[PDB]
């Protein structure tokens, strides 16, 4: 799916170490199914792939 | 007979008493600092609410 016209937003960011930072996606899709997702700026580290 | 009348019936700042281990129950007045350690367990994350 092309997941485009979204938005995105933190709801409890966690200055921190373990995976305590979370956002929000409005996801907005074409298809339904997997998509893959990554920060390619090193900033953000995600749980999720 | 010809006594003074009863710190239950004359104190200040609002309190209350007993024959027993001589406390004075109930004084309202001034502030408490309180501070207290949750058990984490109770807490409910945050991406769950």
């Amino acid at each position: 799916p092309t997941v485009s016209d979204l938005e995105c937003k933190i709801t409890e960011c966690t200055y921190a170490s373990d995976f305590g930072g979370i956002a929000t996606v409005a996801y907005k899709s074409s298809k339904a199914g997997n998509c893959p997702i990554h920060s390619p700026s090193g900033v953000a580290v995600i749980k999720e792939n | 007979r010809d006594k003074g009348a009863p710190l239950n019936d004359v104190a200040p700042f609002g309190c209350s008493i007993a024959l027993e281990p001589l406390r004075a129950e109930n004084c309202a007045v001034g502030s408490i600092p309180i501070s207290i350690d949750i058990p984490d367990a109770a807490f409910t994350r945050i991406s769950e609410t």
